[PDB]
């Protein structure tokens, strides 16, 4: 908590690697919770929910 | 002539949406005629007392700040402004007489603008 | 102050240029956000080179192969698309930011003195915009591209005596084809440092009496420094044109075009609807209500003529539009003509298009000829309008 | 440079509220806004609008007056 | 390697149809104004022409068309495929099913796109908040200033 | 006697601030740094 | 408060490249 | 006057030079020997019914062929020359008063 | 003086920055002939670009076509041999100015101080020189361009853990290909204007402190104004340069280069010599020097390593030769090395040319080894040497 | 021979003529640098040191 | 009465070197 804390508004190269931290992070949860809505929005339109996948002929 | 207020009633209104524009900022109609829009403004600016100088530069600093802050000026203040009292244009005007004299004669120029 | 020690180095001879035009340079304290598009447009520039100096890693400027190789970049390059998309509305963003800029001086007469070379630089770019996309455009060698240039490069026949003679030089044959297209190819690669060296020179001349304030007047007793006050209130507008940028890249990325233009060119068949993209539209409605070919690109030559000739009028000394209700009316007049002129020039020629768009251009220069004798009249107000 | 008389009083940006300025005074900032420029929305509307107008107006004339 | 051409060169494709060369179908969706909604209305608006109007010999009334001939005739008819999925092959389902086929050849990327735009439009949205908060912090010394002047009027 | 000379002569401990693009924190509050 | 800065600047060097280029798999 | 007369000469060399290299750059835009070698052929054609045009290539100009019935040439030959922007008769364009043989190119641009 | 009125046009805004930067510039008297290859190699570069611009007007980057395209550009369009044969043989002329420049600043130590930040931006100008020249050889698509491409995006592999994945990156695939040659005339059109803006910082970077002069002393006593002392001097060397330059394109255009770029490209059979131009040989010579993968392209970027730590080092406090008579012969061995060097990349790698070559290359590092110990061992000459 | 090079005459033409004229440019353009240096390379510099 | 001849003599100068630029004598 503290320990981080203070390091963090003291030193500007821990700083930058918080932002940096920060952007690999947040742009995972952002790109997670974007996908899981979009597939909920479109239930039965997949790739994987072709029912004849599999069967040409 | 058509841009006389008492004579035109269009001029009227022009005269009237000028001073409403001026007052809301403090400002005279001679603190928009800028030194370096010509040379013959900035050599009747010199030519004019520091006092009338000064409040001019003062004037123009209450309007940057009012329009910086998107204010303008309290109501009371604007009461006592004078948008049309002329500081400027019979100096300009001498000025100008002088410039066309010495141009009538066949004489060099006093100043000139730099080529930009 | 004896240098003896080094001070602060931003001050030092490395970056002492870069502190005094970047950094420190005075700025109008009461600038408003229409003077964050300059720096708008110069980012659009650099947009342009990056996506253009990549798209054209993959881009092969024959005949036999132009659409096919963008087709090639849409479908088979890693990124392609949004490379295509990012340079496609990229051109639009750049002439939507150009355009508020351009109108933002004329409201605020920001091309009086003393900055009337400014304006006139201004004008040059202008100029090479237009070149840079229009032959840019013809590179995917669509029903558009094709089409586009056989209009343009046929206007040098107006000249009656060497008419021919510039088409034909111009064509590289005796028509639109693989010498024409990979003339303009390598034209629309040394065009943008062209314009990347204008817009140098236009921020250097402006850099001499510094910026037009929203007043119009002397701003020397309230000026703070560029950076960081001007640098975070653009960055404001940088990333509010990224949300639009990224609203056509990502969901309207073709409704700015015509579909036509995904149509390989065919020489032979000509579409029924042939037009320029939106930008050229007010140009080209201009061109089309003259009924004569000659008369048409003198009206073209005539509104760069006019916009030339505007800084240097004889005018009043009040510049802007704030202290100037007849020109202010006379601005939101010409702003409503110049959208009428661009959807007149997207409409066929037919009727009442036709003198819509006759009366549209008469009133576009109108307003050049009536703004110096305004100036003329306005000059006499002090004196009538007494304490 | 300019010679310039003032007194000037300042605070710091961490000792004031950032963002709660945008909504105040919010119905003066609309009058303001309305008062002062419906003349110059009034002059760049209309002649777009009224132009639209008038040119369907005369498309559905013509295009009826061709029918059978 | 690609999908098959039916025909050699431009020349043959019109010859075996009557002059009138079928276009290329991979950007059909791109290339035509409404690309989605004019094909389907296209190829399920194949009906008599209206009274008064007649079509030379060889082509055929659809009014969605441009000048109402076109040289393509009803192809869509009921039954005209079999679904290994078992759905009924109706007109208008073919008609829907071959148009969201053309839809994707024209545009494969649409998916990709579409998600990159969503997130990256919510993140420029928090970025544009921040950078009002960051330009507002910055110039409240300025805004918040008493400037006292000696001028009154 | 002017409004600046007025001010330089006499320091002000109860200073007032232009408050309409922004609103002041109360005085003796710690900073939002 | 130079070997200090030195470890903590290279820390985030580090913690950029890990960011700019995703090494993932290539961690065995 | 002499060292006039001698820098004089050294001047002609440097404007033709300057001509030259410009010129160069100029005339290799012109039509390459390539595309000229191909502006002059001839092809044959047939016939199409009435109240039709039919578009023929040459060499990038298109042909227009209409075949214009008898209503179209009495429509064709009621019109006054002095009005017409380009004075000119029906008979001086035309061989056979059925088939009109004309360029598919707008001589605007 | 109060400049209420307009003097000389030089001196007005519009052009007082090229009055102070070229016409009126301070500059050294006593200046050799050996200072005027500056102007010369800026002139090279403008040549390079004007020629380069006009034959992408005809130039088609694709495999299937970029070699018949230079041929139809020497053979169809009018005067598009002497433009080609302009650029090929202006691209060996500019490397034989540079290196002659490169040469004098050696010989007169102008990379000494206050002049290091000069000498680091022409290192850099090198190397933009270097991959400018080698991608616009691949251009033509010939059997040299194929094999000289294929290498060089091959010394990425060197690198142990990634050298793989840049180098198919580099590519664009599994092989030079199409991919291989449309990017790199991309890249070939673009670096050559960031060597203009190269060259014009180090042109700003030499006129902070002025130029140095064969005496290598303080001249602040006998300066003259650039124009026209100097501009008649350097116009004098561009008419020499044009004489040498028409005789190689006129006469002798092929003697500078290999017949094997005459053969189109096959990937399938290498020839059996193959060298790259010959401003590359001295580079050859030393990558193939060293038995070993690694280790080769390790000495490659220790040749620029070497001539960017050259004016670092701690050196005597006099700069020419001609008061260095150690320091004089040792460069007098050092250019008779660099000959050698390439001569011997001329070579097939067999004896005695690989113990030749190694020696060669030791040779030309122990001159920067070589040079600080002078300088050292110098410091005391002052000292040792009384009247 | 004519085939991979059928430019060679037109080329020898232009060397000569060219050549020929430039070394003309090259006589004059040593005479104006000369001419302008004259002034300088002919002066009398007097100075007040010795050794 | 100079500033005449000057133009008029420019006006030589400048038909002379448009003759000379172009050479349309196969047109005249
Ligand atoms: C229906 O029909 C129409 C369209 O179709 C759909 C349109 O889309 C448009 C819109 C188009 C425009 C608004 C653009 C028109 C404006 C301009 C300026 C034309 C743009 C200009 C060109 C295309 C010309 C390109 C320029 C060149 C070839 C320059 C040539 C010169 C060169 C390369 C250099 C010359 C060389 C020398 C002097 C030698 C020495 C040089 C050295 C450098 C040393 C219109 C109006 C239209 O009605
Ligand atoms: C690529 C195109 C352009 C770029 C990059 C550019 C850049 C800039 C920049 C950075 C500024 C200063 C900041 C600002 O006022 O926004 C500026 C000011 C200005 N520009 Fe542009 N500009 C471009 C096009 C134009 C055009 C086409 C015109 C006019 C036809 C023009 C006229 C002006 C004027 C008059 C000013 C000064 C305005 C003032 O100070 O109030 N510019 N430009
Ligand atoms: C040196 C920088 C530039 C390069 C190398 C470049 C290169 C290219 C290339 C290769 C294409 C064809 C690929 C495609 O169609 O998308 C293209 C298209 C285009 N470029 Fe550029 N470009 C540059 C700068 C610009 C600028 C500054 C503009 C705007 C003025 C511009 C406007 C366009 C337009 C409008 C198209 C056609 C887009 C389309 O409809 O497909 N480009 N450019
Ligand atoms: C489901 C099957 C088909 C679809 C979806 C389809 C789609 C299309 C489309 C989108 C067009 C262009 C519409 C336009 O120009 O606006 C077209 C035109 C045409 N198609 Fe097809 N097509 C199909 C099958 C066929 C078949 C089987 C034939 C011949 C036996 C054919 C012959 C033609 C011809 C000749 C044209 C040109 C019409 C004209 O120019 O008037 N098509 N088709
Ligand atoms: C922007 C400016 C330039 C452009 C547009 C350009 C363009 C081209 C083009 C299209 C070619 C292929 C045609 C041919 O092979 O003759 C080429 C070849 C070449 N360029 Fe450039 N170039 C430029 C500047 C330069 C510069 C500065 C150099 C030297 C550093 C250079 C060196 C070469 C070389 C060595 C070749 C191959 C010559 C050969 O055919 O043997 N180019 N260039
Ligand atoms: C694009 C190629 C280059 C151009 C156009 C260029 C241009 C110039 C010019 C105009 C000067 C001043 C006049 C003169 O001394 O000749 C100069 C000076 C100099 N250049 Fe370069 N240069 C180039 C490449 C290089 C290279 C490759 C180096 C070596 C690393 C270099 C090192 C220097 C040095 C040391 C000076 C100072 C010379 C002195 O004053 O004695 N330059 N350059
Ligand atoms: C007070 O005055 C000022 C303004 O006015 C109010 C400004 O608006 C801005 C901000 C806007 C700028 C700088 C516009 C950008 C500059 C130009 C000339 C427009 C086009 C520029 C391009 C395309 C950049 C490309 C140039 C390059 C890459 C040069 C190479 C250099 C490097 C890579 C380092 C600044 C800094 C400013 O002070
Ligand atoms: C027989 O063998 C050989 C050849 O053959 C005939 C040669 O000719 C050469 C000549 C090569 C030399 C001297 C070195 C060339 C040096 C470099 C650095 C070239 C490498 C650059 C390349 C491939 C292009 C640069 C790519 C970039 C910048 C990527 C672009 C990316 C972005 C903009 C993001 C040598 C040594 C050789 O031994
Ligand atoms: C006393 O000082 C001076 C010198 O001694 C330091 C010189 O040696 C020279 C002569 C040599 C010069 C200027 C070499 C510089 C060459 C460069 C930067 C590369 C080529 C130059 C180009 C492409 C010009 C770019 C510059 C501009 C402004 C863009 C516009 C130009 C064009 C469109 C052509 C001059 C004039 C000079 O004064
Ligand atoms: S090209 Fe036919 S009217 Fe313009």
């Amino acid at each position: 908590f503290e320990g981080f804390y203070k390091l963090i508004m003291r030193r500007n190269s821990v700083y930058v690697t918080f932002i940096i931290a920060g952007a690999f992070f947040g742009e995972r949860a952002v790109d997670y919770g974007v996908h899981k809505l979009w597939e909920r929005n479109n239930v039965g339109k997949r790739y994987e929910d072709i029912s004849v996948l599999g069967q040409r002929p | 002539r058509l841009v006389d207020p008492r004579k035109n009633f269009l001029a009227r209104m022009h005269m009237k949406s000028v001073s409403n524009r001026l007052r809301r900022y403090g400002l005279r109609y001679d603190d928009l005629y800028d030194p370096l829009y010509d040379l013959d403004i900035k050599e009747a600016l010199n030519r004019l007392p520091r006092e009338i100088v000064d409040a001019r530069n003062q004037r123009l600093m209450r309007a940057m700040d009012l329009s910086m802050k998107h204010e303008y000026l309290p109501d009371n203040l604007q009461a006592v402004q004078t948008p049309f009292r002329s500081y400027l244009q019979d100096m300009l005007a001498l000025v100008k007489r002088e410039r066309a004299e010495r141009e009538a004669l066949g004489a060099l120029p006093l100043y000139q603008r730099t080529i930009p | 102050t004896i240098r003896n020690q080094r001070f602060s180095l931003l001050k030092q001879p490395i970056s002492s240029t870069l502190n005094q035009h970047l950094v420190d340079y005075p700025t109008p304290s009461n600038l408003s956000y229409w003077w964050g598009f300059g720096s708008l447009a110069g980012i659009c520039l650099v947009i342009q080179i990056v996506t253009g100096v990549f798209l054209a890693m993959h881009y092969t400027p024959h005949v036999d192969l132009a659409f096919n190789s963008v087709e090639h970049i849409m479908r088979d390059v890693e990124g392609g698309w949004l490379l295509r998309y990012m340079h496609a509305n990229g051109a639009s963003m750049f002439f939507i930011v150009v355009y508020l800029h351009i109108f933002r001086g004329l409201y605020y007469a920001s091309y009086s003195s003393p900055r009337e070379f400014v304006w006139c630089l201004g004008v040059v770019i202008f100029l090479l915009m237009i070149v840079t996309a229009f032959i840019g455009y013809v590179l995917p060698w669509g029903q558009m591209s094709f089409w586009g240039a056989t209009v343009i490069t046929s206007l040098a026949s107006a000249i009656p005596v060497v008419g021919d003679t510039i088409v034909t030089w111009l064509w590289g044959g005796f028509s639109v084809d693989n010498a024409t297209l990979n003339r303009f190819f390598s034209l629309h690669y040394l065009l943008p440092f062209i314009l990347v060296g204008a817009s140098l020179l236009h921020l250097a001349a402006l850099h001499q009496y510094g910026s037009n304030n929203p007043l119009g007047v002397h701003s020397e007793m309230d000026k703070i420094a560029f950076y960081p006050y001007f640098y975070v209130k653009d960055l404001v507008g940088w990333v509010a044109f990224a949300i639009f940028f990224s609203i056509w890249i990502f969901y309207a990325p073709n409704v700015l075009g015509h579909p036509d233009n995904y149509i390989p060119a065919n020489p032979m068949s000509t579409p029924p609807h042939i037009v320029p993209e939106w930008y050229f539209l007010p140009i080209y409605a201009i061109l089309r209500s003259i009924p004569d070919k000659a008369g048409g690109v003198a009206a073209i030559a005539l509104v760069f003529i006019c916009l030339l000739a505007l800084p240097f009028f004889k005018s009043m000394y009040v510049r802007s539009s704030s202290f100037r209700p007849i020109y202010q009316g006379m601005f939101w007049l010409l702003l409503a003509d110049c959208l009428l002129l661009g959807w007149i020039g997207c409409q066929p020629v037919e009727a009442p298009f036709v003198t819509i768009g006759q009366i549209s251009s008469l009133v576009f220069f109108l307003f050049f000829a009536i703004t110096p004798i305004l100036g003329r009249v306005g000059r006499g107000i002090p004196n009538s309008y007494t304490d | 440079p300019v010679k310039l008389k003032a007194v000037v009083y300042a605070l710091s940006p961490f000792q004031q509220k950032i963002m709660t300025g945008l909504w105040k005074d919010l119905p003066e900032k609309i009058h303001h806004k309305v008062s002062e420029n419906w003349i110059s929305a009034t002059l760049l509307v209309t002649p777009v609008v009224g132009t639209y107008w008038y040119a369907q107006y005369f498309k559905e004339q013509e295009k009826l007056e061709h029918r059978f | 390697d690609r999908l098959p051409e039916p025909y050699s060169n431009e020349s043959a494709a019109r010859f075996a149809n009557g002059g009138a060369y079928p276009p290329d179908l991979s950007l059909v969706t791109k290339a035509r104004h409404n690309g989605q909604n004019y094909v389907f209305a296209l190829l399920t608006g194949y009906r008599d022409p209206p009274a008064g109007i007649s079509i030379r010999e060889g082509l055929h009334y659809n009014p969605y068309f441009p000048g109402g001939a076109i040289a393509m005739p009803k192809m869509l008819n009921d039954e005209a495929v079999e679904y290994e999925d078992g759905t009924p092959a109706t007109e208008a389902q073919m008609g829907k099913d071959v148009v969201s086929f053309l839809s994707w050849a024209a545009e494969p990327e649409m998916e990709e796109r579409k998600l990159m735009g969503f997130k990256w439009i919510f993140l420029l949205s928090l970025a544009l908040l921040q950078a009002a908060y960051y330009r507002r912090l910055k110039w409240s010394v300025l805004k918040s200033r008493k400037l006292v002047l000696d001028v009154v009027n | 006697v002017p409004a600046t000379v007025e001010a330089v002569k006499t320091p002000n401990s109860k200073i007032v601030y232009d408050d309409h693009n922004h609103e002041r924190y109360p005085p003796g509050d710690p900073s939002k740094r | 408060i130079d070997i200090q800065a030195a470890a903590g600047w290279g820390i985030a060097a580090a913690a950029g490249a890990i960011w700019v280029v995703q090494p993932f798999g290539w961690i065995k | 006057a002499f060292a006039y007369f001698v820098l004089s000469g050294g001047r002609f060399v440097y404007a033709s030079v300057l001509r030259l290299l410009v010129l160069k750059l100029i005339v290799s835009m012109s039509a390459s020997k390539d595309v000229l070698a191909l502006a002059s052929l001839e092809v044959d054609l047939g016939s199409i019914e009435p109240g039709t045009t039919v578009t023929v290539k040459w060499r990038g100009k298109p042909v227009f062929i209409r075949r214009r019935t008898e209503d179209d040439i009495k429509l064709a030959n009621s019109v006054d020359v002095g009005s017409l922007r380009d004075p000119q008769e029906d008979s001086v364009r035309v061989k056979n008063p059925e088939w009109l043989v004309v360029v598919g190119v707008c001589t605007h641009l």
